[PDB]
């Protein structure tokens, strides 16, 4: 029965401890990416003749 | 007296051609707008 009194302490402050650790590694993987497209054309010189 | 029957190509080299050859009216129409669908390509990749 005292062993089992540990629910008290452990419970909440293990829960608080996955909430802060979810709460700082959401921000920290947050893996930004900055991109573009261009349509640029490319020329080929045909011959006259 | 002659009895017998034959078969023969049109020797397509040669002959076989003279024809609508319906690669053209076709190629000069609009294979070029057509393939300009690379502006929704480009748009659709852009949000992809």
């Amino acid at each position: 029965s005292l062993w089992l009194s540990f629910r008290y302490e452990i419970m909440p402050l293990y829960y608080q401890s996955q909430d802060v650790l979810d709460v700082i590694a959401n921000s920290t993987s947050e893996f930004m990416t900055s991109r573009d497209f261009v349509a640029k054309a490319i020329n080929i010189g045909i011959p006259l003749e | 007296d002659i009895n017998f029957y034959t078969r023969q190509v049109i020797d397509p080299r040669l002959c076989g051609g003279l024809a609508f050859s319906p690669k053209l009216n076709l190629f000069r129409y609009l294979d070029a707008m057509s393939l300009s669908w690379n502006r929704s390509r480009l748009k659709i990749s852009r949000a992809t």
